[PDB]
């Protein structure tokens, strides 16, 4: 008696899987949708590395912080990588404004040029450059001051108004940082800029603002009851910055040029920067982004996967190894 | 009871993605075979692979994208940023969890009823001519040697060919 | 092999949503007829379009809404704002899409097996007296008219009545 | 046509979630009996618990999460939030709505299954030794007492005890 | 042998959709879920036209900018049309603060009603109105003015105190502009204000702020080194806001009259405006919005379809025209 | 003629669900999805109870407003609710600071502690504590001021420079408010503190920042031309902050220390405050959170289950009651 069976064969296979009604079944056969893992590097977006900020932040780093100083710079990068040892910013207590805005503005930038825009030797006769130093910012045991700001004092009993001004013949943006110092105390305010009622006036075609000292008393940081404030403004190509002061001006003395890049951010990271590419990378690691989904870290930068927070998604295409109900 | 997993030995088998295929068990005096139904397993596979690449490619839509920085007069924006950042971990959690679970006891709905769909096609060929015997299995009312299994492996059985001798073993075995 | 395109000629037939039918194709000494079973039809009609409709109805949710504007230091909230828009971009894309095409391969299954139900429920009527042929196809072992065929396509089928007709034809037909 | 409502009187019968159960309904010399399957009914409320469960724990994602509150100068901001909100609102809405719908016609359709999956494994063991008589039903071709009934019913039926039997009542009863 | 065949029929089509196991499956009927065409025009939200300014922009059009006063405006509006060249705006350099909120909160509006707030020919008899005027915002060849605004001038050798207020009897809200002049040298100071020294004091019940000229030397912007900084307010209907000056008050000569509305927004868009209804407005035109998706804009206003990033989303309803595997 | 049937039975039932395919089934057993009722209590979230300010709001019960004496405080809350009748706030004029982000700081608290920072006995023997109150502020009658903050005047024709400094010894963060005022004339400034050109700095190791009199005339509220200004500002543990003035201080008195908590929010509610759990708190009331949707509120605090605008969402597990037309 001739006989024919239909059925189906399964081949050896320890995946497993789950389905709505069960909770345990062995496919021969599955793929996972998410991505779970990460080289443990940071790799180059869009074909570019990220700027890596050593023993220092991006404060540190844009004005000229001393320890900063012991670093590299490229002429552009596709984010920014702080790491848990960048304590070095502003050594000059103070306070930087928006600086979260600046941050954000310079995570990808394309042409950086670091420019002498208002050079120390010729540009201040009638002021004193010399000194004006302090403890708060020193380097190699003496007291110093910011590489890329230069701060004015009274040539002798007299800082007569000046005005400068930059006209940005470059053919991109450029950053100009600055300082107002606010002393502790109207004595310091004569020792240095002798000029009790004195003034600092910063104006581009679409920058107006005026500033004044603050003179007040304060707990001493790093050995500094003075403070000072940071400002900053994006020079337009054609467009003249104009500085004009009785006292009190941390002039520029490096600003920088740019172009600024679509939009990307700050990733801190302890993890070593290596020379590979990626579409996702991610604070811990780089990873895949073929699949749809992934459970590395929710802060991520690039063409992602989507954070989820599951452990394993196992998609079933085989056939099960243990038989169903329904064939029975 | 309708179809049982023809006990192949555990070849290398067949193609990735289903990893086994649909097919027949046969015995007759030449002795016995298995063989996979090509047609009927094959159109699984393209089936499941163009499904596991929807699931896959339609995603595909990121763009750089990232997370971001406030300070500590900014705690109500920090704040909307994570009620953001969560919600989206929420919603993606709960699709991607019942979608695999819900797409996983259709995928294995679908393996079951290709093998039941299979014997269908194979009733539908003999008819008269066989027995239904259970367990996805028919028993022949003539002599079906090789080249007859093979036509009915391959939708060419010839009913009428053998509808008489069948007649006479079938009125006279089974009635 | 389980059940043909009955070969009508292309009428305009039915109504929308559905393009077509469920329905006979019968021969007998009268001749032959093309038959479109209302009941399982309808049934079908009903049911995608409360499908269609749903799909459709249950968004019908949005709420006067937009898209904002931001100045040169607000670049923060600015990106935190477009986080947003593509979010929910990659959300619907995502689920739309896959809502299709998985929603696409139950209509297709939904219509297959309400045609082969029609099938079983005819097996059901008829039972003895007709002979499964293949490809959704039944062979009658009485003389069936004209009327007879509607009593099977209206679920009206009286067995007992050509039952021992049937008898006899079967017994000395096949057996 | 194909299977009926046990017309069981309406007990407490079974446990929660299905509402009932697979069974049976028998007519022998012995009397008449109605008898839930239990190894069938017990996995789809095994199934269907699974199912809702799923739908419940794979949500439990929510952490403390809240709402916000800006100032006139802040009209901005207050929007973005509320796109954010009502974004979230609709997608759970329009998922949540079609899931439930999309579900349901599927745990509807499940149950059809299992009970025709039943009827198809009584048919696997009884073959020729009965009948099949429309509405889910079986004529036995020999005397089925209480014990034969309950061997049906627990899948272990021994056809070749009764096969010969069965002929003789066929072979002069149907043909 | 009588004879009877169930299986199905499918009329003619061309009609192909996707399904997860298939790639091009032509059934005979489907329906669009995709809203993917407009009618290339901006119609009417909540059966109410747009604000259309022309040539000029919302701060043109607040303050009175000259090439503005060609232009029109109705007691009400759904949301506003900015074009492509709407360049006339804030004519003589300086700041717009808060502009973005302004115009959020002008977007729709229920009973606009501009009102002389204080009559040029009767408010001032102490300061001198006649003259103030500049090239920077000209019309007809001359040197000219905002419309709205007001730029009071020393009468002679004198700008002595000034302080009016307004009460606000409207039954509505009530948007009040002003503008502080900054002179780019000291010597103007006193050509305008003859007061070196003075002030700018504006007061209603939820508004107190102060403003000092901000003297300084920057870049010319149309012709100007000097800046005005133009600030608004709601003023509040039993509420009154006072001004009070010694010098540089562009004071207010119109105000306006509101009913801020629900929240709607600003489109920028060339396309015509024309008489018809729509439920969801986009920036190229209008759309449909009884189906559930769009792929025309993501940036929209009403109650929209989501904007999703698909080309044809087709659910199938028919049967097939080339029939299954399965059925086979 | 021995039969058997198989087939399915159904127990009774009303319990209705909905499907793509069919709008009213019934079936014999649902389970309902959706969250749909509340306890109607503002209970504990944590396990701890929300800081219930009564007939006045966080910035009346921060300063102390007196109104406010009438309630107590706790060291700790899981959020904070204001009752529709919390009208007391900043009783005399002005306008609190960064009054949003406070609030939002202040949600959730650990250990909370008010104390005297400055006494007032002791504090300034050089100016005047004794007279410096006003009808804004009434208590009990008479005149009052701030129950948590003290306004300084001249203690006779003269307000010599004061500058105070707290240094904070607590374990925690300190939060230190005060007050500038702006008289609304000069004449004025003369009886309070006798010092036409004065000003106020204060100064953190984290936190610069003058004040001067906004000297200027405006509308009465609670009868009060003149407006004072709130600020406050976080002390860090080891961190010292330090007053110094020549008028215009409403000075602090007592200061607050606490730890701040995670990061809760604010309810406004006139339901009642009861001894019982919650996992997720609504305005309205308190709501299971076992389920995944909810359709009580959208704006909730706690683990709480996602605001769907559904009303029903049934999810079918029973078999059907009118058997199905494929089963006939
Ligand atoms: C309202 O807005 C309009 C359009 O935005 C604006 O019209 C412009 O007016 C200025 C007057 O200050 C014109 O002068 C320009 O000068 C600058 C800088 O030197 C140039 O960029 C322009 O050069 C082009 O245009 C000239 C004439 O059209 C040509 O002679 C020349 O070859 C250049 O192609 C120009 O000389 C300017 O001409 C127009 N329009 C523009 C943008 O060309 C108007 O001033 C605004 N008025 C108010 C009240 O706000
Ligand atoms: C650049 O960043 C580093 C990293 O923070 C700074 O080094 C640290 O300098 C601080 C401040 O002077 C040191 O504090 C001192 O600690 C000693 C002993 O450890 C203590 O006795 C002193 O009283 C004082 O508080 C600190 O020790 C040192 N590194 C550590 C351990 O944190 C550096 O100052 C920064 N310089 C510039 C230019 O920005
Ligand atoms: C604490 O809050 C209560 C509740 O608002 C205040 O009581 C109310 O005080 C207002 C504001 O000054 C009074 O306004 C006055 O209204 C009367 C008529 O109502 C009118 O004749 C006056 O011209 C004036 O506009 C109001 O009468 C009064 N209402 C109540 C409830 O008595 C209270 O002032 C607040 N006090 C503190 C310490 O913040
Ligand atoms: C099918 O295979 C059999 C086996 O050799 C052969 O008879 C026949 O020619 C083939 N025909 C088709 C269409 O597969
Ligand atoms: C858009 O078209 C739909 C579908 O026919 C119509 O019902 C609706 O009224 C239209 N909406 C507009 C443009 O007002
Ligand atoms: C099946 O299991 C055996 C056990 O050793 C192994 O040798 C064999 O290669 C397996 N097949 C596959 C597909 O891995
Ligand atoms: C699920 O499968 C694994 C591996 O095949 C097995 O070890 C485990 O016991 C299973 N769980 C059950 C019993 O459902
Ligand atoms: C569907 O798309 C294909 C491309 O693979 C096209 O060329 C073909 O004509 C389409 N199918 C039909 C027959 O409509
Ligand atoms: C569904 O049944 C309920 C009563 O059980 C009724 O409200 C509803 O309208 C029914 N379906 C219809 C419209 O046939």
């Amino acid at each position: 008696e001739d006989t024919i069976c239909i059925g189906y064969h399964a081949n050896n296979s320890t995946d497993t899987v789950d389905t709505v009604l069960e909770k345990n079944v062995t496919v021969t056969h599955s793929v996972n949708l998410l991505e779970d893992s990460h080289n443990g590097k940071l790799c180059k977006l869009k074909g570019i590395a990220p700027l890596q900020l050593g023993k220092c932040n991006i404060a540190g780093w844009l004005l000229g912080n001393p320890e900063c100083d012991l670093l590299l710079t490229a002429s552009s990068w596709s984010y920014i990588v702080e790491t848990s040892n960048s304590e070095n910013g502003t050594c000059y207590p103070g306070d930087f404004i928006d600086y979260e805005e600046l941050r954000e503005q310079l995570s990808s930038v394309s042409s950086f040029e670091k420019f002498e825009i208002f050079p120390k030797t010729s540009s201040w006769p009638n002021h004193e450059t010399t000194k004006g130093v302090t403890a708060a910012c020193s380097y190699a045991g003496a007291s110093s001051f910011y590489r890329n700001l230069l701060w004015l004092t009274k040539k002798g009993s007299s800082y007569p108004k000046l005005s400068k001004s930059y006209v940005n013949n470059k053919g991109k943006e450029v950053l100009v940082l600055w300082g107002v110092h606010h002393p502790p105390t109207g004595t310091d305010q004569q020792s240095l800029y002798q000029n009790a009622d004195a003034y600092v006036s910063v104006g581009s075609s679409k920058y107006n603002r005026r500033f004044t000292p603050e003179i007040a008393a304060r707990p001493k940081v790093r050995d500094q009851a003075g403070r000072m404030n940071y400002y900053w403004t994006l020079l337009e190509p054609g467009d003249t910055i104009t500085f004009e002061a009785t006292g009190n001006l941390i002039a520029p003395w490096y600003a920088f040029a740019l172009n600024r890049g679509s939009g990307s951010g700050i990733i801190t990271s302890d993890a070593p920067v290596h020379d590979c590419n990626t579409k996702c990378q991610t604070p811990h690691g780089a990873i895949n982004s073929s699949l749809p989904f992934q459970n590395i870290h929710p802060v991520t930068i690039g063409e992602c996967p989507k954070y989820v927070r599951s452990t394993k998604l196992r998609m079933a295409t085989g056939l099960r190894n243990i038989p169903s109900i329904q064939s029975r | 009871g309708l179809f049982g997993a023809i006990a192949g030995f555990i070849e290398g088998g067949w193609t990735g993605m289903i990893d086994g295929w649909y097919g027949y068990h046969h015995q007759n005096e030449q002795g016995s075979g298995y063989a996979a139904d090509q047609k009927s397993t094959q159109n699984a596979i393209d089936g499941i692979t163009n499904k596991v690449n929807s699931v896959i490619e339609k995603m595909n839509t990121q763009f750089t994208a990232v997370g971001k920085e406030f300070n500590n007069l900014e705690r109500r924006i920090e704040n909307l940023n994570k009620k953001v950042d969560d919600g989206f971990l929420d919603i993606w959690t709960y699709n991607a969890e019942l979608l695999v679970l819900l797409e996983n006891e259709r995928t294995l709905d679908f393996h079951d009823s290709n093998v039941r769909n299979l014997y269908e096609k194979v009733k539908s060929q003999l008819k008269n001519n066989a027995k239904e015997i259970g367990n996805g299995c028919f028993e022949f009312y003539h002599k079906c040697d090789d080249a007859c299994m093979e036509s009915v492996r391959n939708g060419t059985y010839d009913y009428p060919k053998y509808s008489e001798e069948s007649k006479l073993n079938r009125e006279e075995i089974d009635g």
